[PDB]
Order: C-alpha cells, then structure tokens, then sequence
C-alpha cells in the first residue's frame, strides 16, 4: 500500500480572488500573505470534474453519503506564496494584493455604483502539494488519467468569484511525482 | 540625500515654492521618468542596456533643457543636486539604483504639488 | 521511550464538540485512533501495536521550550492567576511542585504563553440546490489554529524497542497524511522529529510518593476502587464517530466514554485498558485508556 | 459558613449553535440561574431556616450561615447525595453541585482576630476540594456502562445523551425555546408539580401573570413566585429574584478585576464584619442587576448574562462600543474609581454560532481616540463627500504600510483630496507619530 | 463536455481610458506597469449592448433581467429562474509585439491629452488633463465558451460576433461620446481545448 505525492506550483494569469473574509482575500491573520485554501482547489476540481460527467468522483474525493463506504483517495492542502514570489516582490517593491474598482450601471437610470474587489497579483506562484494514496493497484492509471483530466479543465477555466467577470485564470507548471510511502514506481505517471 | 527631499519644505517661502515653480512645468519630467521606469521594470537583470544607457543621456539633456526654459525648475534641479544623482545613476549602470533615484524623484514631486498656490 | 515532536506548516483543526469549535491540543484517544486506522491502512499486523505501546497526550511546545499540563494538586497560599494557568514550563516543573512559583513568576510565564492563534474560516458549498435549480447556497463555519514556524505538538511514548521501531514506521507513513479533523479538506499535515531533551528525560525519571497521569485513561472495573482513594481529578467525556464501519455513519457513533483528565494527581498507580466502546458494528472500535505516569 | 457551586457554568451556557441565538442563550442564563435558586431555596426550606440566611448568590456561588449541630450536618449529607443523584441522573458531567461548609463562633464573625477571611478562604479550599472528587467508583462504574439506544444530536442543544422526539427536538430544550417566548412578556414564574421546565428536586417551572398568582393565592397551592425585578408584589410568597431581561453585531465582555480580593481581604482590619461584607455584596448585587437593567434602556442592546462579576452583552457593534463606554462611566461613578473592570468588544458576522463568539471575547480610548479624532475626522468627511471607502481605503493602505516613501505618498494623495488644509494637516501631523497613526487607524477603522 | 477557445488581439483605433484607478489615471497591471482592459470591460460592455439590441421592458431593466437569450449566454442566476454563465471573458494584456515595436521606435506607451472647456455665463476656462493608452497599441484576449448544450453553439456565437460588432463601431472605457476608446478585433481564432467538438465551421468576423 503506497501513497503518491504531487507537488507544483501554480501561476495566476489573471489575477486570482478567494476571500474567505468576504471585500477581503483569504490570509493569515499573522503572515498576512495571500494563500489559496486547498478545499477551494478541492470544490473547483469537483465541480468540473462531475460536470465532465459518477463513481470515479466518489472514488476520487469521497462522499459516503449513500451508505456506501470509501474514504476519499486525494488529499489536498492549501498552497502559499513561494519563496520566490516573496524575494522577488520585495526586491522589485511590489505589492502582493491589487485592489480592482469596479463599477455597476442601473438601466432606466444610468446612475454609477462604485465597486472594490481584492485580486491577488498577476504571475504570483502557489506551491501546491497532492497526496494520492493508492488503495488499489489496478486502477491507479486510471484515476490519475482523470485527476489529469481535471487539471486540464482547471487549465483554461477559474477559480473564485467573478471568474465569468475576468479573474482567476491559473496554470500548473514545474509539476514532479513521487512515491513517498510503500515501494510503488512513479515514474511514468505524468500530470502538466 | 533625503536632506535634498525634505528640502522642499525648507523652500517654502513668501507666496511662492521654489520661486513659483508649479507642477505644469515639470510635468514633462515626471512622464519621461516614468516611461524609462517601465522599461526598467521589463528589465530583468541588473547590468542595464547601452541603449537603456542612452535613454539616461537623453533624459539628462531634457533635465538640462527643462532648467534652461524655467528659472525655477533650474533651481529646483541644481538646488536638489539633480544633475549629480543623475550621472551616477549613469555611471552605476543598475537597476536597483535606478528605481531608488525614480522613488526620490517621486518624493520630491509628490511633496512639491503638496505645496502650491 | 523517545518522544516525538510534530511540525505542521499549515493549520489544523481539532475540536471538542462541532466543526466550528478548534483546539491546540489533542487527547492520546485520537492519536491512538489515528495510528490504528493508519496501521490498518497499511493492514500490519496490529496485536503487536495492540496491547504494548504507551502513549501520551498531546503536549504544545514553542521555539525551545517544552511544557507539560497542570498537576491538579493543592497548594495553600492568591488563587486566581493558578486558576486561568493550564501549562508549565520544564524548567521550573519541579519548582511549582514544591511551591517556588510567584504569582508574578506565573503571570510571567503566562505572558509568554504564544504559542500559536485561533481563527474561524468561512466555507461555501454549492452541491445543493442552489446550481441545479431554485436555492441557496449553505455558509458553514470551521475552527483552525495557526502554530508558530517553530511551534507544533509533541507527545511521549513508551514500549519495546520492536514497538517503537513499528511506530516509527507507522508514524513516518502518517506524516503525510493528516490529524485533528478536516484532514482532507487541506488542514493538518506534519513532518516530524525524534529529539531527546536531557532535562525532559530526566523529568520522565524520577521516583515519588505521586504521580501525574499525563495521558486519558480510566481502571478496569476491578481496580477502581483501590485507585480512588486519594485523587485530585476530572472527568472528561469522550464522544464521537466512527469510519466504515457499519452502513450510515450518522447512525455510527461511539457511545459517550469518561475519563480522567490530564493534571489528574493518583495515590494509588493503576495500568489502564483499551476499552471496547463497540455495539452494532462491523468490528470492535477501539478507544484508548492506558496511562504513562510521571513520577514526582 | 455553607457555600455551594455550580461546575459547568461556561460549557453548558456555551454549547448554541441554532438559529435562536438570542432567544436560547437569553433563555439559558436565566435556566441556569433558576437552576441555582430553586437549589438554593429548597435547601434553605429543608434546614428549616429562613430566607434571611442566604447572604450572597452569584455566578454558580452561593453561601450562608447555618447552624453547627449534629443533625444539621447529617441533612446536608443526605441533600448534598440526592442532589449529586439529580444532577448525575441529568447531565453527568456538564453541570454539578459542590458544596462545602466549615465550623466558625460569631467572635471571629466580630472580625476579632481577621480569622472571618481565613474561614472564608479555607471553605473556598474546601468546595475546591469537592470540585476535585466528583464522583465515586461506583457511580462512574454505572458511567462506562450505559449502552443505550439513542437518536442524535439537538441542532439547539449541542449534547447527544438526550433523547430527541420529533424534528431533531429533545425536550428539556423545548422547554427552554418556551420559557424564551414567555420571558419577556410574561414575568411572574411558578414553582408547580406541573410545568414546562424540569427542575433537580423533582419540580416544574410555568410562567403565569400576576392575577394567575393572585389566584394561586386563594388556591393555597405550595407556590413561590419568582420575578422579574418586580417590587412592592405582595403577593403570596412573592419573591422579588433578581435577573436582568432587557430586550456585524457587536460583543461585549466585562470582569471586574479587583474582584477576588474585594469580596475577601475587602477593607482590611477594621470592617471586616460578616454583615459588613455581606452588605458589600448586597450593593454590588443590586447595582449588577438594576443599574443594567436601567442604564441599557437608550441601547439597542439585549441583556444576555449579567451578574457576580461578568458582564456579557451582545448588540449593535456601534452601540455596543458606545454603551460599554457608558456603562465603563457609570461603574467609575459607581464605585467612586474604587473597583475597576476589564472589558473587549469583538465584531462577528451575523448568525454565526454565538458558543463560538463568546469565546472569541479606557480614558486613553474615550478622550483621544473617540473624543478627538473620531469626531474630527467626522467633521470633514461630512464636509466633502464623494470621499467612500474607496479613498479611505487607500488612506488605510498607507498607513498600513508603515515606510517614508509611505508617508510620501499619503503626503500627496491628501494633496489630491479637497478637504480643508487644516483637516488634511491634521491627518499628516497624526500620521507622522507612530502613536497618533495607530490612532487615527482605529478611528478610521471606526468610521466605516 | 467541451470547452472552446476563442483568441484575438484587440487594436486600439483611438486612445483608450479604462482608468479604474480612479491625475485620472488607466488600469494598470502591477507585474509590468502595462496598460490593461480588465474582463469586466469587455463583457459588461458586451452586455449592455447585445441587451439594448434586443427588447427590454421598464421593469426590466430596473430588476436588470434582460431577454432569454442575451441572459443564458452571460448569465444572471440571480432568482428563480437561475441561468449559470456560458461565456468566461477573460483579461487582455499588453502583447509582446506591440511592446517591443513601441520600444523599437521610442513611443510612448500611454500620453496625457489636456482637454479644456468652457463653462457659460462666464466663458472661464477650466483645464484638465487624461491619459489615453497610445492608438494602435494590440492587447492579446481570450475568450473561453462553455457548450452546456450542443444544440445551440452557432446561434451563441452569432450573438457574440453581433456583441463583438456592436464594440467596434461603438467604444469602450470613458470619453467614448468625445472621441476616446474605439476600437476593432484582429487575428481572431477558434480552437476546441476541451472536449471532442469541432469549431471549424464557426467563425468571428
């Protein structure tokens, strides 16, 4: 019985919005740095992933509310700030946050209604880690073809509010497998 | 150097700042400063670009024009030691100098346009 | 009889009674949960780690220090900084025993007590009616706990060198998974480190006329009776439910359990038991209740 | 000297998480409170003793002055076991009655040798000691052993033990949903074999009206009346009982500081008389439980623990802020700056659990934060308009990034504004001092 | 399932003053201090006219429900009749081709028109100052549909290019009626990223 770590960092392309707070973003009430709240990652890759489509998401992330016993075969933690975006900030003094003003229009009126939104900043990188433990051996293809399937939808969708409205586009990249508990090979199992 | 920056408030003097100089005549400088702070932000490295370089000689020749057409931009420019910090900006080629050199710039516009007329 | 010290990097909740509700510290009855179902899941044998390995609670811990709970003894005087005190530092463990502690030295200690912050995360959830159709969307609250870079959890641990060799095994492969509650949710993973503290050692080593019970355990029903007899103690209920086991997990729930706190003082030493809280299941669930004392 | 206490005040307060926050919790103190009084009154009723006797009832203390003989202490023993049974029969751990009492002659009740605060002390050790042995062997013998089919939790009453009926509903929280809806209209309670409210000596609790006791009166039924602060009654056995029932938000928690001291070492020497403390009590008391009653009246602000010495108010965040400082006024009035308290306000989001607000919870704020700045800053947004959280949140960016090129920029963004020189000078001189920019950002903070 | 991917490049006919950031500055992105046109531009703008186009009721437009159409490609979801989002307008960002041309013949990214004017009765000039991102700048978009039902892609994508339209000959940002922010699409481009769905027979003038 083994178990498959998949870690990475994910980019903002447009800038990225969760506040928890909420016109808040997501942080920690000490670090006060942005971090992206894994079970968001979690709501958004289920989401798509059941709208692809049943069993396989149960298999994937766990329900047992239909009497039938599982347990959930993917665990996903929130992310942070990379050292690198950090120093890299500092060094070229940019701030972490932007903050949007928006604007809203009534009909039959055309008045104007000023509106805030707290984006995190473009080409900010996430370091992101994903636990798989492979419970059977038989099928672990084939769940990482759909995780890959997932990732993929993630690619050109978003995540968070406003996302029809322009924000939340993000990417994958540097993305390394390992076996890190039992002595099963990864080296074929290949996510981007 | 920030001595030069607070300056500006030791230059407040009876009514009119640095000898009436007003923010429609240095408007010119704030713009070209700020168009060479964007091409240093898309610099990546710290060793500047000869033509980066150039673009420094070109702002000093405006800097010097600029002090030639106003009387109170030139004592604006020499009484802050304008012309000094620029050729060691030049003559220090990096990045991060640079963008210190534009954020007392900053400093010494913001404060003026605080005090006018 | 090493101790392990735990790092997490992101926060975890624990909780007593809802979702909401978040904790610093756990009871040995989750970690021995914990451990177990991470032994089943890699399906060793668990006899072996069934009846020969001692476990404490949970302790915290900051940058350098290490704390234990409050021995419920008493001492005869202020009565009121004691009371809002739950942790003691090593160094001057002893020196509250016998009574060395000021007042102005507790409210020192205390004042030093950062060892991490509480904070409430808000969550959506959408599966509901509120995307298929006509509805809303239901808000929930969850209860988190940020430790400090250098702050985490640390327990003490006791048993046959095989036992402990098992349990490190057990222990590295539970690292990446997760502990206190919302486990899959992104909250709770640790790397960790064996160290041994001389001092701390020493504190494990002593001989004494009482004992402090550091983990939650309660006798045999033989034993009680000569184990009350001189005690400064409380009892804490253990509730809570179980994981595929039987069909409905909301029909599976432990039955309330009691148990003796964790600054409990005892006369009488008593070994504990893991008790059996099972009926109408599929297998015997286990919750733990096997004391380590601390001599002095 | 006898003296009782309740152990679980905090937990069992503390475990709402319903859509009924207000009107359980509001509910739930008083449950909790009349638990205690009819605890106390029964058991003053059993020792045949009077109603004078009791001297002090707050939080889940309680203490008295009863007689030193033999048979005395033999019905203690028996009380004290049944009410032990009543409780573990009830709850188990969540609520419990210590009592403890300690053997004392009136001549250091004369202050004669200051002995009156060491008697004081040792019966405080005692119900700690009580505290400590809770239970026995056979008792939690019976505990572990209890395998009993049971439904599930109350979304009200966050307990499993108890047994719901119909629609997720136990029944002693029913009936505390009940006594909510009759607690503000209604204000005459009555001890009858008959009610909707379970109580430990085998007793139910109604509400009623004030003819509904007159009528009990020539029913001659076995009744006590209990109140809401209602005086000149004369009804019966018309038992004035004191509770205060006044009717993002706002969280507001108090404690006097020099409490325990207070009640104890007091005046030292001299005035330490039973009576004299006793009479400590009875003002501290009467003000805990009318003064709040009175003072709240101009506050949009509902009563929801009050008494001994905490303090714990829920509201309107502006009108929490603005009646805490009243009450903080009051008090220093009060006690003529002899007493002090400690206080927080918290602002949570609305229909959070409020078990998870509670635990969430002076001159220097009233004179240079509120007084100045606040008013000031008032002034001239009210003269210029357009100025929304837009530009003030940049104002808060600034500042929050505590840096001079910082200052610079918040220098030149006021520059922008319209505001008058004075006012936008004002705010630049505050910013300036690390202490007055701290300041200022909590008025702001408050503006909003 | 599928997800379609539409790209293009947007030209900027005469300046543009997107200028969210409030002398009355243009929408910066902060990674390169770069003009940007943020998805909320583009899409309410496209809203807003596809809705005039067609017919919208007093109430209507107080209550903001438009027709059945224009509302399930953009969405409401507000109540009752809930309609999720079909189309994700994304952001545009500053392409390389334009900034290494303008940094090749030395031109500003973005000048500062002075504009006057003239109040009555007293004749007093009163200037003003604006910034205007340079005419002929190219922004990259992208643009990403959602078939949640097969059936209707074509007639979506009709409604899109009448929206597309509509924001060529009209304008965007402020000063649209004084001359600022008309502008036009180039390099269009469809491609299917997700799923198993041809887009060659679709197409955005």
């Amino acid at each position: 019985y083994s178990k498959i770590k998949i870690s990475g960092t994910i980019e903002v392309v447009t800038g990225l919005h969760i506040g928890g707070g909420g016109s808040p973003v997501v942080r920690d009430l000490q670090t006060k740095l942005p971090i992206i709240p894994g079970s968001s990652i979690k709501g958004k890759m289920r989401n798509l992933l059941a709208k692809h489509f049943d069993e396989r998401v149960l298999r994937l992330f766990g329900s047992s509310e239909k009497g039938n016993i599982q347990r959930a075969r993917l665990q996903i933690s929130d992310a942070f700030f990379s050292e690198k975006t950090k120093e890299h900030f500092a060094q070229n003094d940019i701030a972490y946050t932007e903050t949007k003003f928006e604007n809203t229009i009534n009909r039959l009126t055309a008045v104007a209604n000023p509106r805030q939104i707290e984006r995190v900043t473009r080409g900010s990188e996430f370091d992101f880690v994903f636990i798989y433990n492979v419970d059977e051996e038989s099928q672990v293809e084939d769940d990482f073809e759909n995780i890959e399937k997932a990732i993929h939808l993630l690619e050109n969708d978003y995540l968070g509010g406003g996302g029809t409205r322009g924000n939340g586009r993000i990417q994958f990249k540097d993305t390394n497998i390992e076996t890190v508990v039992g002595e099963y090979d990864s080296t074929n199992l290949k996510i981007k | 150097m920030t001595f030069a920056h607070e300056v500006v408030k030791s230059n407040v003097k009876n009514q009119v700042l640095f000898n009436g100089l007003t923010t429609s005549k240095l408007r010119n400088l704030m713009e070209q400063v700020n168009r060479l702070y964007t091409i240093a932000f898309n610099s990546n490295e710290d060793q500047l670009n000869e033509e980066f370089i150039d673009e420094l000689e070109y702002l000093k020749i405006k800097f010097y024009y600029e002090a030639g057409r106003e009387k109170s931009v030139d004592e604006f420019l020499k009484k802050t030691l304008m012309f000094p910090i620029i050729d060691r900006v030049i003559k220090k080629e990096s990045k991060k100098f640079f963008l210190d050199y534009c954020k007392y710039f900053e400093a010494l516009v913001a404060y003026a346009k605080y005090y006018q007329k | 009889t090493k101790v392990f010290k735990l790092s997490f990097k992101t926060p975890v909740h624990f909780g007593k009674k809802r979702l909401s509700d978040g904790e610093m510290t756990i009871t040995a009855d989750t970690l021995f949960s914990a451990l177990f179902i991470e032994t089943l899941q890699l399906g060793k044998d668990t006899d072996w780690l069934l009846n020969d390995l001692i476990i404490s609670d949970t302790f915290p811990y900051e940058n350098e220090l290490y704390y234990l709970p409050k021995p419920l003894i008493k001492i005869d005087s202020n009565h009121k900084a004691f009371k809002k005190l739950k942790y003691v530092p090593v160094h001057h463990y002893n020196q509250y025993l016998n009574g060395e502690l000021s007042a102005e030295d507790a409210t020192d200690l205390n004042d030093i007590f950062n060892i991490g912050y509480f904070s409430l995360q808000t969550k959506v959830s959408l599966i509901a009616q509120e995307t298929d159709s006509s509805a809303d969307s239901e808000p929930y609250s969850v209860g988190t706990f940020t430790f400090e870079p250098e702050a985490g959890l640390y327990f003490i641990a006791k048993g046959s060198e095989e036992t402990l060799d098992h349990l490190n095994n057990i222990m590295t492969a539970l690292q990446y998974s997760g502990l206190g509650g919302k486990r899959n949710a992104g909250y709770g993973q640790f790397e960790y480190e064996i160290i041994n503290n001389q001092q701390l050692s020493k504190l494990l080593n002593q001989n004494g006329k009482h004992s402090i019970l550091l983990s939650t355990a309660m006798a045999k029903k033989e034993e009680i009776e000569s184990a009350l007899k001189e005690a400064r103690y409380i009892l804490t209920k253990r509730s809570g439910f179980v994981q595929s086991t039987n069909y409905s997990e909301m029909l599976v729930k432990k039955s309330d359990f009691y148990s003796f706190s964790s600054g409990s003082v005892f006369k009488n030493i008593f070994n504990g038991d893991i008790f059996n809280v099972g009926h109408n299941g599929k297998h015997p669930v286990y919750r733990y209740a096997k004391p380590l004392w601390l001599e002095v | 000297l006898l003296s009782m206490d309740m152990s679980g005040i905090q937990d069992f307060i503390y475990n709402i998480s319903g859509s009924k926050a207000l009107k359980s919790l509001r509910s739930r103190s008083f449950y909790l409170e009349l638990m205690l009084e009819v605890i106390v009154d029964q058991l003053l009723e059993r020792l045949e003793l009077a109603r004078a006797n009791l001297l002090y009832t707050g939080g889940g203390h309680a203490y008295l002055l009863v007689s030193n003989t033999d048979k005395v202490k033999k019905k203690i023993t028996q009380f004290n076991n049944e009410l032990k049974k009543w409780f573990m029969s009830e709850f188990t751990t969540d609520l419990s009655l210590s009592m403890a009492f300690e053997k004392c002659s009136g001549d250091d009740l004369m202050n004669t040798s200051g002995n009156y605060r060491t008697i004081w002390r040792n019966v405080s050790s005692k119900l700690s000691d009580i505290k400590a042995h809770k239970y026995s062997a056979e008792d939690i013998l019976k505990l572990n052993h209890f395998h009993s089919y049971g439904d599930r939790e109350c979304k009200e009453c966050l307990r499993s033990d108890i047994d719901i009926n119909d629609d997720g509903l136990c029944s002693i929280c029913e009936g505390i949903i009940n006594i909510s809806n009759d607690l503000r209209d209604k204000s005459f309670f009555v001890l009858s074999e008959t009610g909707k409210l379970k109580m430990p000596f085998n007793k139910f609790i109604s509400v009623i009206d004030y003819e509904e006791a007159e009528m009990l009166v020539q029913n001659n039924n076995q009744v006590r009346i209990y109140s809401k602060n209602k005086p000149y009654i004369g009804i019966g056995i018309s038992t004035n009982l004191w509770m205060c029932d006044y009717d993002r938000l706002g969280v507001v928690r108090a404690d006097i500081d020099n409490l325990g001291a207070t009640f104890i070492s007091g005046i030292p020497e001299k005035y330490n008389s039973i009576s004299r403390t006793a009479t400590l009590s009875r003002q501290l008391s009467l003000f805990f439980k009318y003064e709040l009653n009175h003072l709240l009246e101009n506050y949009q602000i509902t009563a929801i623990y009050s008494g001994g010495d905490d303090l714990f108010l829920i509201g309107a965040w502006d009108d929490i802020i603005e009646a805490s400082i009243y009450i903080n006024d009051k008090f220093k009035e009060f006690t003529l700056d002899k007493l002090t308290l400690s206080a927080g306000v918290g602002m949570f989001s609305g229909k959070y659990p409020v078990s998870k607000m509670a635990f969430e919870t002076w001159d220097e704020f009233k004179k240079n934060i509120l007084e100045e700045k606040l008013l000031v800053l008032q002034q001239g947004f009210s003269q210029t308009d357009e100025h929304g959280k837009a530009f003030i949140y940049k104002m808060l960016a600034l500042l929050r990034n505590n840096e001079a090129i910082n200052i610079a920029r918040l220098a030149y963004l006021l520059a922008r504004s319209k505001m008058n020189e004075d006012f936008t000078s004002k705010i630049f001189n505050w910013a300036q001092n690390d202490k007055d920019k701290n300041q200022l950002i909590t008025a702001l903070e408050y503006y909003i």
